[PDB]
DNA sequence: TCTAATGCGAGCACGTGCTCGCATTAGATTTTGTTTT
């Protein structure tokens, strides 16, 4: 249904559209989640047939994203709700919202385990395991495996060893098990993609090259090189009919190109290229003698014609210095050692779930592949199929394999009527390194047609509300030349640029700007980017509110400066911080070389182990002893041979308590002994804030500089120490073997300020979904990282994995073709990648923008940039785009064609450009002391009483905070490890008999007088009753019951008018009547026995204390403040007076009055 | 626990305690891991840290430092299994060289008796519960052994001690979690027999089942007082006559919190169930609407004042929520101020900066900070002056003094007294170039190392330095056998090398690092590359031989000490005498027209040459010493004075040679030839490159850097300098060594590390967590060292000549 | 770990001059990071 509401029509179609699955194309600054929050809302609040959020599922790539999904469709709700406050149905959604399914897939899937673990193997107690944790387990199970495989000493395992090892350890094969298996994980099925590696090197003699998918590859290379080598001539013959260009050399060009040309001709034929490329020579090149001619010119044909010789030389060494016979042998070769490296990674991969099963432990592939596992479709599937009526999937350029495995899964219907709906962006896809799958989201976009006709629906978003047209402009500009083709899989024509929709009063200085700085480079380059913001801070820069259309002066908040790499932030926070810029940023790593950390670990391990010397001297010379180099020095001066530590213990066994020295090294040590044994009753946290308590070296550390860090590094450490508590359990010594374990292999943490007037360094991945008014791009003029394309060995999603050809008995290694092939694949593949990281990087600015870089000499860069824009197509030239190493290399030829910096189009586009040619030149108390003395300040300060009141104040009951409220008789009149039952002997103990006989005296009839006969029937029926066990009722004498009885107080007890056992009390007793020093406490009890006659209330209490006159005095003190506490409660809450009490004994029937 | 534990507040928490910290639990767990993992040491370290393995009536203090000093032994040994269990006593030499052998010091013998009566009270009741675990096959018998073994061990005894000794200090509660803990074993052993007593049960599943009840184990709920702080939930906890109620958590997810339905029965199951007449439990929709009440209940408890707090971010940093409620509190209470609760003082006003002094610690917390952030130029608040002022008023003033000197704390090192150095240092310093070396890289680096002696734990694990000594070694043995059996490096095959390597490398194995290539398959896997190794260095040795006319005089030459040669002495300004000990690796004569030729080569496992820039600053300084020493008692000790041929480092390994072309068995030969080119420094002339490779007509050499024209004259390539360059860097060796005894005495001792060409010494070092080096903090800074060419290098040699 | 400057001789073009072809060392430079409860 088509309606009008400041929607623009593809947002719209994005909304309403149902029926099929649909893939939206949302640009940068496209309203993609008010248009998912609105779609969403609709079904939700509809009118005809509404329904429930539950019945929807929405995948998000962070939680930040789900949380403000939940937010908005809540606020939603609340508008709805004002609309309609009646219906119960939009308030109910309300409600259900909490439990709505809008999560990460990970979290789904883990909802999914958590319903159907017993459909897999997997306890219903599972627990996610840390990465480091996971990871220490995987390198045993590692260890083990190669143990065992040394072990059994098969040839082809030592083949594979001897190979990819080097001559002294064999770390690296480990290290490529590890790599080949967590490259395996990303596929839907990792051992069959494991088990296609020898497809790869399954070839013989009479195999086509051409015919091979890896070829797929050398072929477009050759292609390339050869039309980068005809180019670079055609140049130079063009450089012959310029004036002062030399013209008698064109014939040695002309000669040059008739054999690239021979050779362009039989590029399809690898067989005759192998023939002809290492056949092709370059004439000497003819001199030109004259003044007629020009130097500049004349040395540059020469170079250009070098570039070809160079590109051809290159092609040579790449493919055609051995036969394509011999190239399929020596692949042929390899093959065996393929196949006992994937029976190894496979045994590993089969170790580690074995072990992680062990633990009840799962990873975050796990996560994935044990919910797919779960799924498959099953009844679980087809019971979420049933669940959801459609499914959102957010960020879709960036899911992998194993996610599309699942999400095609749990969606219902084929792709013609599904309810698949998927939202994102190729051209902002950064992540490849996670092994995610642009090319599935593109895929689709090419599979669907604008139209919803028979097919999937696709819906590009094109205007960008959030930010200026001089940004959209440069950017359209730029990436009009540099995406498209090999370089940027994507082709950047309209309904792919970004189109402008953000109403803005026009600024001048809104141009995007480059600093060009001639010859740290990073200083430099740090102190150029704090001149430009101090310039826009000092001169009020006017930032636009779009909501309220009000102009507000530029705050540091609205600066931010955007890096590829995080190596470069320490010194521009240094060099900005310097010239008075606030500066914040996050770090992922360097936790462990903080020296407040180092000291406090080295705290840890010296109450593990004393005797570590180093440990040891770095807490005593650190703040928290404070031992000088003079005073260490003395320490050792006393025993040189033995550990520092008992040197330490001989100082302090020598020393005398009037040396400063001495106090130092013996409050250590009381210290540490402390610490010794309270770290083996505590944990590891607990541990940790007791030393910190105790050595004050948290409050420390907060008042030096970088106090503020230095803190928060040492929180973060007693949070880490409770988050271990789960892994393994707690204690020093599985606590600080688990940082070790984490630090040897190299592993770290993070250092882990949002408040306004701070200047943001951060990375551009981590600015994906963040927008600011002005943005700062650095390190342009820095090399890429081209490390992955180095190794004897790779790893690719398609062909799996390549190598070199490697014989250890002849000691001779040379590259596979296939390796090759996938070098040249994965290099234009990052560079792909590179380059849309340029594009986030330009698309999260709203107002300005600040291109930076360096060089090494202006003009000839200039000149370098020009040479790669002569061409008249808008595209730059692909070989050109792919010799690219650097983001300078991207922009600059891009920008020399502009009008700033070449005839047509290209010069009018609607960009604007500011460049400057920077060079490296052009960039270059009383209180204090008081404090420092230990005496107070002078002066009259407000608040004086009040702190000396409050310091000095003390709770007024505080001697009754940990007086126990209940109490009981016998902890009032205070005030053994046992055996296992299967140890001793049967029963019958004095406990046991004692309280058998005391509930016959609670239980028996107080009528009359019975008999022996009636003793053993109340006896039987309580036998009988189960009120007395059949041990108990077994062992019992008869005698004393009958005794008591004929007894006075017996008879006293037969005849009253009114009788009474068993009667539970509660009593308040006031504080001071049991303790000494300054509110009621409870005392509790059971009296045995209370009688009425017509003198008074007398009261009974039965023992079976041991005795058979001179037992009597102290059977009378046993028993007499409970006696007392008896007396106190009747007569307190009763309100009435008892007259007399009565101690019963059963062995010998002794009755003594109190 | 700890908040209110360090702000005075007592509290009733209404929950039990866990009791997987207990040292009984601990004990029986790890015992358990013991038997399973087959005496790890992780497993049987955790189990005798519980120190209820220690002997009876023994003072704790010493029976643990005799523990310690096992483990560290334990862990530079590798022991571990069988070995905790066989009769051979744990043998220990504090220090063994594979060039030679001697006999234990009355030291070693002590210490050695201390580690073996150590294992001998530590493994018996240990390794009696495996006897009776292995035979045991029903519950009730590994019960029955399990018990026994706490009873042999007096677990009950110790644990009353334990509980004398914390109601002695005051702790009565903690004294009676360990009778807690001692009943709640008792009774977990006395059920497990009651079910399952008669049934065969495999010890994994004995362990698991003893693992999950011990998980269970809780601590009586400790008793309420007279006068506490009720702190509890939201569902279960009850209140009577709450005057005031703080609400914690009020995030999203947390309150309402998000029900999880998990169990046999699902939702929908539930649901369904509900409809066809049988009643459950509530379901999640249900559980999530009667979060309401619950907030209802928890809102509508305290009598005058009611707080509703929330954080915004997680421990780690993850932002958190508002909650619901929040809203609907700002909702029903539109002008009600939010109040910020934060540990930075200077973001909340005076009146609440205030609330924080309540006691000694936490002000002294807070009020140092606060003069940190008045130290960088902030106004602040003047409550903070005022309880400093109070802080100085009061006896304890020395304790806040101390916590406030960070306020002007800078990695300061003060430097050695005279007479402390003297004393440390020694009257006579007998060193080593690479003393001086760590000396002159950075002199705390030095302080710490042939000072203090600091030694960094040692680990059962082979390293480099071991393995380049096993390598140094080797050589020495094959050249040895050599003159033994009138033979020639030039004498040499195939076959020969071969045999001589692999049992030269078989000879020093048992003495290689606590025997680690004979520990494991692994490393004997390892052992076998060595071999290799050595292997083709023989063969490489061999070719060189017969293309030199060099002819080595002493391997591993020693001078100083007990060695042939006398020790370079230096004099000092405060007396000390210097002399440096060390060993030339290998010493080459030839005759020539210049007279008597001697030349230094050293076994390197890297293949970097000299660096000119680097014996400037004096951190290579072994082959110009080595040289030097040779050159100046060539007279003396073998003939005649000689002329310096130059310093060779040459790269012991085995190659792979990474050729683009198809080559034949004899190109490979010479490609991996080709790869122990040596590097390092010549003489600038044509005859002693003619010495050094008699192969060489015109072209390069594939033995040493240097080339040669048509005249006859070395190419530009030539790593080749004149007498001049060679005697001006000795005279800069001898230099550097002085003006590095003289600064060594006189107690320099600061930090200076340096940082060329993007290399840092701390990253080799060990001392890193005792320097404390901070860059940030300022006159803690590295020393940019300049890498110039070697022209200039030698330039300024001569400037300052 | 691959990329750029250096040394010197050989042969090809206009006996000498100059460009190429080879072989090497130094040499400079240098990551990205969600996810659970
Ligand atoms: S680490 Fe760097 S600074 Fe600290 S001592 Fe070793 S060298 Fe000197």
């Amino acid at each position: 249904k088509p309606a009008d509401s400041t929607w623009t029509d593809d947002q719209w179609n994005a909304i309403v559209s149902t029926g099929q699955d649909i893939l939206v194309a949302a640009a940068a600054g496209s309203g993609k989640t008010a248009v998912l929050v609105e779609r969403m809302i609709r079904k939700i609040t509809a009118e005809e047939n509404p329904i429930d959020v539950d019945r929807l599922l929405v995948v998000t790539f962070t939680n930040a994203s789900a949380a403000e999904m939940k937010h908005r469709i809540a606020e939603a709700l609340e508008k709805e709700l004002v609309q309609r406050p009646g219906s119960l149905h939009i308030r109910r959604q309300l409600s259900l919202l909490n439990r709505a399914s809008i999560s990460t897939l990970h979290s789904f899937c883990l909802q999914v385990l958590k319903k159907y673990y017993y459909l897999i193997d997997l306890d219903p107690g599972f627990r996610i395991a840390d990465q480091t944790e996971g990871e220490l387990i995987g390198d045993e199970v590692l260890d083990e495996l190669f143990e065992d495989e040394y072990a059994k000493g098969e040839k082809a395992f030592f083949e594979l060893v001897d190979r990819y090892t080097t001559d002294r350890h064999d770390l690296d094969l480990q290290f490529l098990v590890k790599q080949v298996y967590e490259y395996s994980r990303s596929h839907p099925n990792p051992e069959a993609w494991l088990e296609s590696f020898v497809h790869l090197y399954d070839v013989s003699e009479k195999s086509a090259i051409e015919e091979l998918p890896f070829y797929q590859y050398v072929k477009e290379d050759i292609a390339m090189v050869l039309n980068g080598a005809k180019e670079k001539l055609l140049r130079a013959l063009e450089l012959t009919k310029a004036p002062g260009g030399p013209a008698p050399r064109a014939d040695n060009f002309l000669d040059d190109l008739a054999q690239i040309d021979e050779l362009i001709q039989h590029q399809d034929d690898f067989s005759e290229l192998y023939k002809r490329v290492p056949a092709v020579s370059f004439k000497r090149a003819k001199a030109v003698k004259g003044d007629e001619f020009d130097p500049a010119l004349l040395d540059e044909a020469t170079d250009l014609r070098n570039g070809a010789k160079k590109l051809l030389e290159k092609l040579k060494t790449d493919y055609f210095t051995r036969s394509p016979e011999q190239h399929l042998k020596s692949l042929a070769e390899m093959k065996p050692v393929i196949e006992t490296l994937v029976q190894l990674v496979i045994s590993y991969g089969k170790r580690f779930e074995a072990a992680k099963q062990e633990k009840s432990i799962i990873d975050f592939s796990d996560l994935e592949h044990y919910c797919l596992a779960i799924l498959t479709p099953s009844e679980a599937a087809r019971f979420y199929q049933e669940q959801f009526h459609e499914v959102l999937v957010d960020e879709y350029q960036d899911t992998n394999l194993v996610q599309e495995s699942i999400l095609q899964l749990v969606t219902s219907g084929p792709e013609e009527t599904g309810n698949l709906f998927m939202v994102g962006d190729v051209k902002q896809s950064i992540y490849r390194f996670r092994l995610a799958e642009p090319l599935l989201f593109l895929s689709k976009y090419k599979r669907f047609t604008e139209s919803g006709e028979g097919t999937g629906r696709k819906i590009d978003l094109n205007k960008n509300f959030r930010s200026r047209a001089d940004i959209l402009d440069s950017t359209n500009f730029l990436f009009k030349q540099l995406m498209g083709g090999k370089i940027g899989e994507v082709d950047y024509d309209e309904q792919a640029e970004l189109k402008l929709g953000a109403a803005y009063p026009d600024n001048d200085e809104t141009e995007t700007e480059l600093l060009l700085i001639d010859n740290e480079t990073v200083q430099f380059e740090a102190k150029a980017i704090a001149k430009e913001i101090r310039k826009l801070i000092s001169s009020p820069f006017k930032v636009y509110d779009g909501k309220k259309k009000t102009h507000r002066n530029i705050q540091y908040r609205d600066i931010v400066i955007l890096l590829r790499s995080m190596p470069w932030a320490p010194q521009i926070m240094e060099e900005l911080r310097a010239q008075g810029i606030p500066v914040y940023a996050n770090l992922t790593s360097g936790y462990f070389e903080a020296v407040e950390v180092a000291v406090a670990l080295s705290v840890l391990k010296v109450i593990d182990n004393p005797y570590q010397d180093i440990p040891l001297a770095s807490v005593l010379r650190s703040p928290i002893v404070g031992a000088d180099e003079n005073e260490l020095s003395l320490i050792r001066l006393e025993n040189k041979k033995a550990p520092y530590y008992e040197a330490m213990k001989d100082y302090l066994a020598a020393g005398d308590r009037s040396d400063e020295l001495y106090q130092k090294l013996n409050t250590f040590y009381g210290h540490l002994q402390k610490w010794r044994a309270f770290s083996k009753n505590h944990s590891v946290s607990e541990l940790i804030w007791e030393v910190y308590r105790d050595t004050k070296y948290m409050d420390y550390v907060g008042g030096m500089p970088g106090g503020k860090q230095r803190q928060a590094n040492l929180r973060v450490l007693y949070d880490r120490a409770r988050q271990y508590e789960s892994t393994a359990f707690r204690g020093l010594f599985r606590f600080l073997r688990f940082i070790e374990r984490m630090q040897e292999r190299g592993d770290d943490l993070g250092t882990a300020s949002e408040q306004e007037d701070v200047v943001r360094l951060m990375t551009i991945h981590s600015s994906k979904g963040l927008e600011f008014p002005v943005v700062f791009v650095a390190g342009l003029g820095r090399n890429f990282n081209m490390m992955d394309l180095n190794k004897s060995y790779l790893l690719d999603k398609e062909l799996g994995f390549g190598t070199k050809y490697i014989h250890p008995q002849l000691r001779i290694s040379y590259p596979t073709l296939p390796l090759i092939a996938m070098k040249k694949k994965m290099r234009r593949e990052l560079l792909s990648e590179e380059l849309r990281v340029l594009y986030v990087a330009l698309t999260r600015a709203k107002e300005k923008l600040f291109l930076i870089g360096s060089c090494k000499d202006h003009q000839k860069q200039l000149a370098k940039w020009q040479a790669s824009a002569s061409q008249t197509d808008w595209l730059l030239p692909e070989f050109d785009r792919y010799q690219a190493r650097t983001y300078l290399d991207f922009i600059g030829p891009a920008l020399a064609r502009h009008r700033d910096l070449a005839h047509a189009d290209i010069s009018g586009h609607p960009a604007r450009f500011a460049v400057q040619m920077i060079h490296s030149y052009d960039l270059l108390s009383e209180r204090l002391e008081a404090i420092r003395r230990g005496e107070p300040v002078p002066g009259s300060f407000a608040f004086d009483e009040k702190a000396r009141e409050q310091l000095s104040w003390t709770y007024p009951h505080q001697e009754v905070t940990q007086i126990r409220t209940k109490q009981s008789v016998s902890e009032i009149k205070r005030k053994l490890y046992r055996r296992p039952a299967f140890m001793m002997k049967k029963g019958l103990t004095a406990a046991e008999k004692g309280t058998a006989m005391h509930t016959v005296m609670q239980h028996i009839p107080l009528s009359h007088v019975p008999s022996i006969e009636e003793a053993e029937q109340t006896v039987h029926r309580l036998y009988e009753k189960e009120l007395l066990t059949e041990e108990q009722k077994d062992a019992i004498d008869i005698e004393e019951i009958v005794q008591f009885f004929h007894t006075e107080i017996g008879g006293q007890l037969i005849g009253a008018k009114w009788k009474d056992r068993e009667i539970p009390f509660s009593l308040a007793l006031p504080a001071k009547e049991i303790y000494p020093d300054a509110e009621p406490l409870l005392v509790q009890g059971i009296i045995d026995c209370l009688y009425e006659t017509e003198d008074g209330l007398y009261l009974l209490a039965y023992k079976s204390d041991r005795i058979e006159e001179g037992a009597a005095p102290i059977l009378k003190k046993r028993y007499e403040t409970q006696i007392q506490l008896y007396t106190k409660a009747v007569e307190q809450i009763a309100k009435t007076k008892v007259k007399g009490c009565a101690l019963y004994f059963f062995d010998g029937g002794h009755i003594l009055t109190l | 626990k700890e908040v209110f534990a360090d702000y005075e507040i007592p509290y009733f928490i209404d929950g039990k305690a866990s009791m997987l910290n207990h040292p009984l639990i601990e004990f029986i767990r790890s015992s358990l891991d013991v038997l399973k993992g087959n005496w790890r040491y992780e497993a049987v370290f955790r189990c005798v840290k519980t120190e209820l393995l220690f002997p009876l009536n023994e003072p704790k203090a010493k029976v643990r430092e005799q523990v310690d000093q096992l483990e560290n032994y334990c862990i530079a040994y590798g022991i571990k299994g069988d070995r905790w269990t066989k009769g051979d006593r744990f043998q220990y030499r504090r220090f063994v060289s594979l060039d030679d052998d001697f006999a234990q010091t009355d030291q070693e013998i002590e210490m050695e008796n201390m580690l073996n009566d150590t294992r001998d009270w530590i493994v018996p009741p240990l390794f009696q519960l495996q006897k009776r675990m292995k035979k045991a096959k029903t519950v009730q018998e590994k019960a029955e052994a399990l018990y026994r073994y706490l009873e042999e061990t007096d677990v009950p005894l110790k644990l009353d001690q334990e509980r004398q000794r914390a109601e002695d200090d005051g702790r009565i509660i903690e004294a009676q979690q360990h009778q807690q803990a001692w009943d709640a074993v008792i009774q977990l052993l006395e059920e497990f027999v009651e079910m399952m007593g008669d049934d065969e049960i495999s010890l994994d599943l004995f362990q698991q089942m003893i693992e999950a009840g011990a998980e269970s184990l809780t601590f009586s709920l400790i008793p309420p007082a007279l006068d506490q702080v009720f702190v509890g939930n939201m569902d279960l906890s009850r209140m009577y006559g709450t005057s005031c109620t703080f609400v914690l958590g009020a995030n999203d997810g947390v309150l309402p919190a998000r029900p999880d339905e998990n169990g046999v029965l699902s939702d929908d199951d539930r649901e369904w169930l509900k409809t066809i007449g049988v009643e459950l439990s509530s379901g999640g929709r249900e559980r999530l609407l009667d979060e309401h009440f619950l907030i209802y209940m928890a809102f509508s408890s305290p009598s005058d004042r009611l707080y509703v707090s929330y954080p915004i971010a997680d421990a780690e940093g993850k932002t958190l929520l508002p909650s619901m409620i929040v809203k609907r509190l700002e909702e029903l209470f539109p002008h009600h101020k939010e109040r910020l609760l934060t540990n930075e003082p200077e973001q909340v006003s005076d009146e609440e900066q205030l609330m924080y002094v309540v006691n000694k610690s936490v002000a002294q917390s807070f009020t140092a900070s606060q003069l940190r952030l008045w130290t960088r130029e902030y106004d602040i608040s003047d409550v903070w002056w005022s309880t400093y002022n109070v802080l100085m008023s009061e006896q304890d003033r020395l304790q806040s003094k101390k916590l406030f000197s960070s306020l002007f704390f800078r990695n300061e090192v003060k430097q050695l007294e005279r007479s402390v150095s003297r004393q440390l240092y020694g009257e006579r310093i007998q060193g080593s170039v690479s003393r001086m070396e760590t000396f002159n890289a950075c002199p705390f680096s030095h302080f710490a190392s042939h000072g203090l002696h600091l030694k960094e734990r040692q680990f059962f694990k082979l390293e480099a330095p071991d393995i380049g000594q096993l390598f140094h070694s080797s050589l020495k043995l094959i050249s040895d056998r050599l003159r033994d059996e009138k033979l020639d490096w030039r004498d040499l095959t195939k076959e020969q090398c071969e045999l001589f390597s692999y049992d030269a490398v078989e000879r020093l194995a048992p003495k290689l690092q606590k025997e680690i290539l004979l520990s494991s398959n692994r490393h004997y896997y390892v052992k076998e590359k060595l071999q290799k190794i050595v292997t083709r260095v023989s063969g490489i040795l061999s070719e060189h031989a017969k293309a030199s006319g060099f002819v080595p005089i002493g391997l591993e030459l020693g001078f100083g000490g007990k060695g042939p040669l006398p020790p370079l002495t230096f004099q000092l300004k405060n007396g000390c005498t210097m002399e440096l000990v060390g060993r030339i690796d290998r010493v080459d004569k030839a005759e020539s027209s210049k007279g008597l030729l001697l030349r230094i080569v050293a076994y390197k496992s890297s293949d970097k040459g000299l660096d000119l820039a680097e014996v400037y600053y004096g951190l290579a300084l072994q082959m110009l010493t080595y040289l030097d020493l040779s050159i100046t008692h060539s007279a003396d000790w073998l003939g005649m004075r000689a002329t310096p041929a130059g310093v060779l480092y040459f790269h012991i390994h085995d190659p792979m040679i990474q050729s683009n072309l198809p080559l034949g068995l004899d190109e490979i030969e010479q490609e991996i030839f080709k790869k122990f080119k040596m590097k390092g420094l010549l003489l600038g002339d044509q005859e002693v490159v003619r010495l050094m490779d008699t192969t060489l007509q015109e072209g390069r050499s594939n033995i040493i850097n240097a080339g040669l024209k048509k005249d006859g004259s070395l190419r530009s390539d030539s790593a080749a300098v004149g007498e001049k360059e060679f005697d001006l860097l000795t005279k800069h060796v001898r230099r550097t060594f002085q003006e590095a005894g003289e600064q060594i005495t006189d107690g320099r001792v600061s930090i200076e590390p340096y940082k060329m060409k993007n290399k840092t010494p701390c990253t080799y070092c060990a001392f890193k967590s005792v320097c404390q080096f901070d860059e940030s903090l300022e006159e803690n800074e590295y020393r940019p060292l300049k890498a110039e060419k070697d022209k200039t290098i030698l330039e300024w040699i001569k400037k300052e000549a």
